[PDB]
RNA sequence: GCUCGCCGGAAGACCAAGGGUUCCUGUCCAACGUUAAUCGGGGCAGGGUGAGUCGACCCCUAAGGCGAGGCCGAAAGGCGUAGUCGAUGGGAAACAGGUUAAUAUUCCUGUACUUGGUGUUACUGCGAAGGGGGGACGGAGAAGGCUAUGUUGGCCGGGCGACGGUUGUCCCGGUUUAAGCGUGUAGGCUGGUUUUCCAGGCAAAUCCGGAAAAUCAAGGCUGAGGCGUGAUGACGAGGCACUACGGUGCUGAAGCAACAAAUGCCCUGCUUCCAGGAAAAGCCUCUAAGCAUCAGGUAACAUCAAAUCGUACCCCAAACCGACACAGGUGGUCAGGUAGAGAAUACCAAGGCGCUUGAGAGAACUCGGGUGAAGGAACUAGGCAAAAUGGUGCCGUAACUUCGGGAGAAGGCACGCUGAUAUGUAGGUGAGGUCCCUCGCGGAUGGAGCUGAAAUCAGUCGAAGAUACCAGCUGGCUGCAACUGUUUAUUAAAAACACAGCACUGUGCAAACACGAAAGUGGACGUAUACGGUGUGACGCCUGCCCGGUGCCGGAAGGUUAAUU
RNA sequence: AGGACCGAACCGACUAAUGUUGAAAAAUUAGCGGAUGACUUGUGGCUGGGGGUGAAAGGCCAAUCAAACCGGGAGAUAGCU
């Protein structure tokens, strides 16, 4: 049964990565709470 | 001229081909081609605004002067070809200078005729010329709206438009609608009929040549439910309300033309 | 030409393995722990500078750390950079 | 280690994605492994991924994204020109053998190739952000030439039989060799060559395009495969010497022909059809500015460079997606023998496995199966499930019909093996020989040899010859829907939806309508034989009456009537 | 030639049984439909929640849909338990 997550890094990094969210407006406010909670993974990508 | 097809599978059976025997059995004048690629209906932001569009067979663009222009050269038809962007079938035609243009085909037409753009040129039809040149009663047909501007009127297979009256720098067509219309009378026509006069003549068959021709299949608006379309829902086939469109105004009779700017060019409506 | 701090930049190490020791023995090859960032013609000029030998040409590849769990903390060893040296031949290094 | 069984269009081998050391070696059995565990994809330690030619990167662009200015928007921002990105597509080049415990088209050996500089010498119009050509393109069908590959014979090596026979028409094994280079063949496309002119190709152009005029039909392009070379090499059955029993070292014969044959190649071909089938660059060519006897251009040679990054391993799964070592999902590539139409299926090869609890016993009952007297749907809501039919050739085949069908209608007959026709036939392939030859990868003849159906007749075995696997149940009446399709992922596949066809209605183009505070875009690079919406749903015969009500359309004489004054 | 026929791959899901703390949060087995097209599939893109998309079932939009998910108003309110 094909299950949902079907991955590509190519498609992840393109989603979710870090000039996908550094472009916009919401997904810097996305980098800003990431940093400001602390996490150590910031973005997705490796 | 059109044929039927003996009905040796169903969805064979009710088909009408038009064929043209003498159309170009070959690749089109490979200058004058472009790409152009699909839309699905869909604008620039994405969503879909004009339904019922989607896939079909892909397409070339051919380069067509409607402008037409090249005045008092003239030039004689090359062949004759199908185009897939429109009902018609063009003309590829070729100067005395060795240009070669595409142009819609007029009706009478074939290879080796000559054909003279402009203001001395002689009425035959395929030949381009002002209508203030065009003596009355005329037909005529790829009709300039605005001088210069190219052919906007009457382009689609078998029809063309009769040229009434002529008011100085004015003169009044009978359009393919049966509207009559001022237009200024230094615009461009050619003569004749547009060309594939039968193309009304084909039915399809089946879906699926709707489906080459890209047109996405349509959901009438009482199978849905009443969130989906104003005239959705009910148990058993309920429809107890004026036909509208889904955005809910109504379609059987109600006029939507608003355009007060070119209303001193209508002389009278259709009907 | 290369810079002398450069050159004398690029070597880290020899390598010892068996196939470092066969490959010398058999087909005139060191093996280095070179920089990361060290390109070929580096390699073959600090190499031709810094032992005095001739060099036919050099491969290198990156090797990639292993990552290891000391205790349960979880933990990655450094990439690094592998040089195998051919040398021209009846060159001897020590 | 010896047997047994299973997969074999896969449960084999290789890639892409995805994973990220799971790969190899030593070592350990606490935890993990559905049990034990000396074993492991487990722990711990060490090792292992080598590229000018593979791929990424790079050059080029599609969908699309971003977007200087610009347009628009309370702000945020939206769209978009020049551009610049974006492969899943275009663009240069390497093969064979050998090697490690683990890498190899990367390392070694042999044999090549490509693109750039530089430097010579020979020659002399070079030059683009521009022009032109090319790249450059659909579906379906059909053969012809081939090849991969297989079979048989020949040759070479070995063998002479655990039990009757087996020196022979006997058994077993091998019989391999690439890229490149040279030749240019089957084939396909195209008339060439010269001269002159020209409203065209944004300017120019010797280039293209177009007009003339002369001359020769033979010239160009493309092209599988074969052949020669690569290769006196490598490989090679096996032998012979050692042995860390794991393997190592040395030597090494034959290495041909015929037939069959692809879905692979010629073929981006040819033929046909309509639904009319990317772009840009590399590349060829033209000239513009400019230069100027320089630069550059091409020619051979010499030399240098080709960086960086990935390269282990899994890859139809114990390593990816499913919480699991999960009966699931997962794109591409290779495609042996026999039988078979076949990639079905059966047994097998190469190769890989026996699915990580076993041992007994042989109760009920459950599950998956096999068989069954006599009856044959009496069961049941319902022939649900089971049972049954099933191949090829030939005969024959109803109502009805839109003349296509229905129809494989129904139903029946032959089927194995052996001999003869015919020591293997019809057919296919085709050597020598001979002749011609503008001379070869040529043309005739000629049939050696090889392969090889189908039928008839006769005989013979069994209960049974389409013997297994595989492989339609058929007919009659009728409702509904014309039909192929689509649908509620996960209780509904239908009469529901869609559909061709029809009708109404809107819309003259800056259209209607739609998404959008707007710019803008779709419609559409379309123009009433077009597009949108609504209803109906092939086709045949049709589609009656009512405008009182509610909508819609038209009219503007009167009444009523907003802001305003 | 064919939205032709029969039938593998492939796509789908009509019937029955098993399974229902499953091998599986929809599968297996035996049959079944299409299988050159309105086919199917890889890679990438585009459409954003009162919105999309829909051969229309109120289907689907990350095992969630008569208005997704996450965070926030927010300790909503709750004559009810």
């Amino acid at each position: 049964m094909k299950r949902t997550f079907q991955p590509s890094v190519l498609k992840r990094n393109r989603s979710h990565g870090f000039r996908a969210r550094m472009a916009t407006k919401n997904g810097r406010q996305v980098l800003a709470r990431r940093r400001a909670k602390g996490r150590a993974r910031l973005t997705v990508s490796k | 001229a059109v044929v039927k097809c003996k009905p040796t599978s169903p969805g064979r059976r009710h088909v009408v081909k038009v064929v043209n025997p003498e159309l170009h059995k070959g690749k089109p004048f490979a200058p004058l081609l472009e790409k152009n690629s699909k839309s699905g209906g869909r604008n620039n932001n994405g969503r879909i605004t004009t339904r019922h569009i989607g896939g079909g067979h892909k397409q070339a663009y051919r380069i067509v002067d409607f402008k037409r222009n090249k005045d008092g050269i003239p030039a004689v038809v090359e062949r004759l070809e199908y185009d897939p962007n429109r009902s018609a079938n063009i003309a590829l035609v070729l100067y005395k200078d060795g240009e070669r243009r595409y142009i819609l085909a007029p009706k009478g037409l074939k290879a080796g005729d000559q054909i003279q753009s402009g203001v001395d040129a002689a009425i035959k039809p395929g030949n381009t010329l002002p209508m203030r040149n065009i003596p009355v009663g005329s037909t005529v047909h790829n009709v300039e709206m605005k001088p210069g501007k190219g052919g906007q009127l009457a382009r689609s297979a078998g029809t063309y438009v009769q040229i009434v009256a002529r008011d100085g720098a004015y003169v009044t067509l009978r359009l393919r609608s049966g509207e009559m219309r001022k237009v200024e009378a230094d615009c461009r026509a050619t003569l004749g009929e547009v060309g594939n006069a039968e193309h009304m003549l084909r039915v399809l068959g089946k879906a699926g040549a709707a489906r080459w021709r890209g047109v996405r299949p349509t959901v009438r608006g009482t199978a849905m439910n009443p969130v989906d379309h104003p005239h959705g829902g009910g148990e058993g086939r309920n429809f107890g309300k004026h036909p509208v469109t889904p955005w809910g105004v109504q379609t059987k009779g109600k006029k939507t033309r608003s355009n007060k700017r070119t209303d001193k060019f209508i002389v009278r409506r259709r009907s | 030409m290369i810079r002398e701090e450069r050159l004398l930049k690029v070597l880290r190490a020899p390598h010892v393995s068996e196939k470092a020791s066969t490959a010398m023995e058999k087909s005139n090859t060191i093996v280095l722990k070179v920089a990361k960032d060290a390109t070929k013609a580096e390699i073959k000029a600090a190499v031709q500078k810094l032992f005095e030998v001739e060099v036919e040409v050099v491969n290198t590849l990156v090797v990639k750390g292993k990552v290891k769990r000391h205790g349960q903390r979880i933990g990655r060893r450094s990439d690094w950079k592998k040089a195998y040296v051919t040398l021209k031949e009846g060159q001897n290094l020590d």
